[PDB]
């Protein structure tokens, strides 16, 4: 809805260009830090089995 | 700018002979006019400055006139003109989603309403032939209303109580809750709504349009508004104008709903307006026909037969009473016009029952019992299990112990009392109601604690909408709770109760 | 009154000869349009013209559970 009302707005320069610049990049996704306790906690209960 | 110039070329400067009466007095709103020979009663007369008024009394010397506006631009010796029409307001579906004043001019600023047909504010209720009985339900989404005190479509139901107990909120959860039918597909489950604000300050009516626009409720209502700043003949005319936009729907097929908030402020605008016309006072200085004032209003709320269109017009009048006394003059005159009531109290609100409905006293001529088929199963037994509770559960001082005898029954009530409580501006559905009521009456909650049932409800309700969506769609479609549908629900409550608190 | 119809259009065209906003503002329109321009930003917020969203989020750290078993 950024492109919708900026087209009907006439004051361009910082309007249609800001939606052109800030909407041309990638989504900052999260980090995958949960892998150590996935394997090391699991097999110690299966080895105790 | 092109907009101002195009408004001035469309203006028509038509001139004709008027019919004209010189003013003899002006004080406190009443303008005794010399002249005005051929005037009708209840005709709309138009002052020189742009004001408007309605000639009530006819008399041989003078003509009594009350003003829709302000009486300071009017000086003795002015000119009163003749329109030639008994007082009428615009009507249509084109007013939908607006806030309007008591004569149909917009106070929201989205522009001129484009309306085509005009309808009087003094028309007549339909008689005995063109009605039919009440077949349909009107769902409020409150759980103490839909199960215990149901309301049909076409039935005048009175919400009565004190100040600050829930009378406006009850009638605004009802506005919100019809959102789910209005974006659906069939044209006979919708319910178009109307709110009439009489004697209310503008910092409540401009705040209620906010609550009705985040939930997108305002796309199917109208708000007729006569604030406390208005002239006393504008708070008198407001419910007769709001009810006449309701009868665009009802006299063309659809189903309407109308809330008068409230009708104890359409009476003190009649007591003042008709004391300055020198009419002799009755009881509490009210006029002779305050009963005729409310009765000619509350009988247009019809339910037409199916050879006229079959449309309905519910009505929900609000009444504020002083100190919770219901034997006053204006309460008892309007208890005996409505089919049923909803008695809101204060000691229910403060002990914790909110919405504070006295389910003992909230009687209702059930409206040919159009509750619905599945709710009849679970709230038929609920009605009796709660009635069994109230006869026996008022001691607060115990001396003897009969857990096999009495303490089993009163444990079924507190599980069904604390089930009946609700929040605010979040109204349920009917099959989400059948599920949560199933788990209360079938003994599946007597091993909880009553301080955890309000917590049990939202965890239950989120589990069934997420994981069991095809279950609830067979209750809403088939109407009834079938025996195989009784089978599937028997595990879900017990599977969830096996892992609720862990 | 078509003689009045011409006389409010012809003094509307005179308003269409404009240089800098108001014709007779003086200290009136300059103060009012600046008092109102603050109030659309005062209780609303401090916002520039084109600055994008600049932030960073951190998720919940996944702790482990110690468990001697069997
Ligand atoms: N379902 C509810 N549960 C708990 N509290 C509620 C509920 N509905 C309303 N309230 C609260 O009760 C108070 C009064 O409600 P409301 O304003 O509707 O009463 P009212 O009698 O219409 O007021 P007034 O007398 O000014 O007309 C409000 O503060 C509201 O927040
Ligand atoms: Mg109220």
């Amino acid at each position: 809805d950024w492109a919708y009302y900026k087209a009907t707005v006439a004051k361009a320069g910082l309007v249609d260009d800001f939606e052109k610049k800030f909407n041309a990049l990638k989504v900052p996704v999260p980090e995958d830090k949960y892998t150590a306790l996935v394997d090391a906690e699991e097999q110690e209960d299966v080895k105790r089995c | 700018s092109s907009i101002l110039e195009e408004r001035i070329l469309g203006a028509d400067t038509s001139v004709d002979l008027e019919e004209t009466g010189r003013v003899l007095s002006i004080g406190d709103g009443i303008a005794r006019v010399h002249g005005l020979r051929n005037v009708q009663a209840e005709e709309m007369v138009e002052f020189s400055s742009g004001l408007k008024g309605m000639s009530l009394n006819l008399e041989p010397d003078n003509v009594g006139v009350v003003v829709f506006g302000n009486d300071k631009l009017i000086k003795e010796g002015d000119i009163v003109k003749r329109t030639g029409a008994i007082v009428d307001v615009p009507v249509g579906e084109e007013l939908l989603g607006r806030v309007v004043d008591a004569l149909g001019n917009a106070i929201d600023g989205k522009g001129p309403i484009g309306s085509k047909t005009r309808r009087r504010v003094g028309l007549k209720a339909p008689g005995i032939i063109p009605r039919i009985s009440v077949r349909e339900p009107m769902q409020t989404g409150i759980k103490a209303v839909d199960s215990l005190v149901p309301i049909g479509r076409g039935q005048r139901e009175l919400i009565i109580g004190d100040r600050q107990t829930g009378k406006t909120s009850i009638a605004i959860d009802t506005i919100i809750n019809q959102k789910r039918f209005n974006d659906g597909t069939d044209e006979k489950k919708k319910l178009y709504c109307i709110y009439v604000a009489i004697g209310q300050k503008r910092s409540t009516v401009a705040q209620l349009v906010k609550r009705l626009t985040d939930a997108d409720a305002m796309k199917y209502t109208i708000v007729v508004s006569a604030t406390a700043s208005d002239a006393a003949p504008l708070q008198y005319l407001a419910p007769y104008s709001g009810c006449s936009m309701g009868e665009y729907f009802r006299d063309n097929g659809k189903h309407a709903l109308i809330i008068y908030d409230d009708l104890s402020k359409q009476a003190v605008a009649y007591r003042q307006m008709s004391l300055l016309l020198r009419r002799p006072p009755g009881r509490e200085a009210y006029p002779g026909d305050v009963f005729y004032l409310h009765s000619r209003l509350l009988e247009r709320a019809a339910k037409m037969n199916d050879a006229f269109g079959g449309g309905s017009l519910t009505a929900l009048p609000v009444i504020e009473t002083q100190a919770g006394d219901v034997s006053a003059y204006i309460p008892t005159n309007v208890i005996s016009i409505t089919d049923g009531q909803i008695f809101l109290e204060t000691e229910l609100f403060y002990k914790g029952i909110r919405p504070a409905i006295n389910v003992g006293l909230s009687v209702s001529r059930v409206g040919s019992a159009a509750q619905t088929r599945a709710m009849k199963q679970v709230a038929g037994t609920m009605k009796l299990e709660l009635a069994q509770y109230r006869e026996v559960a008022a001691f607060a001082q115990f001396g003897s112990d009969l857990d096999a005898a009495t303490q089993q029954l009163l444990s079924r009530g507190v599980r069904l009392t604390e089930l009946l409580k609700q929040g605010q501006y979040a109204p349920m559905a009917i099959e989400e109601q059948v599920a949560v009521i199933y788990a209360g009456v079938r003994g599946y909650l007597d091993k909880l604690e009553p301080s955890k049932i309000t917590k049990f409800e939202n965890a239950f309700l989120s589990h069934v909408i997420s994981q069991h969506q095809a279950l609830l769609g067979k209750i809403r479609a088939d109407g009834k709770i079938s025996e195989e549908t009784d089978a599937k629900l028997k595990e879900i409550v017990t599977n969830f109760l096996a892992g609720f608190e862990a | 009154v078509q003689k009045l119809f011409v006389d409010k259009i012809r003094e509307y065209r005179t308003k269409r000869q404009t240089s800098g906003g108001p014709v007779d503002a003086g200290p009136e329109y300059q103060q009012d349009l600046d008092r109102e321009l603050f109030k659309l930003k005062q209780m609303y917020g401090k916002a520039d013209m084109n600055t994008f969203p600049n932030f960073t989020f951190e998720d919940p750290k996944f702790e482990a559970v110690e468990k001697p078993q069997s």
